[PDB]
């Protein structure tokens, strides 16, 4: 129907401005 | 919720005005994770 696909479009546009990956802070001995 | 256009529940993880649109809170969940990324970068290049 007609909601699939302009919440198709929604979804695709939000993920694309929403980052990716996010990397994990490196845990070290003074780091902690 | 994403069709009506309230945000899910099983996204709000942190604090969020009253009647925030699904749309505003992605714009400002996208900043929030920007501001992550360069802290993250900056950690790992530079140390604490």
């Amino acid at each position: 129907p007609a909601w699939m696909r302009t919440l198709h479009t929604t979804a695709s546009n939000w993920l694309h401005l929403i980052p990716q990956t996010l990397s994990h802070l490196k845990r070290t001995v003074e780091n902690i | 919720e994403l069709v009506k256009g309230i945000l899910p529940r099983s996204w709000s993880h942190y604090t969020v005005p009253a009647g925030m649109t699904v749309i505003q809170w992605v714009s400002d969940f996208s900043e929030r994770i920007k501001q992550l990324q360069n802290i993250s970068l900056a950690a790992a290049s530079g140390g604490a």
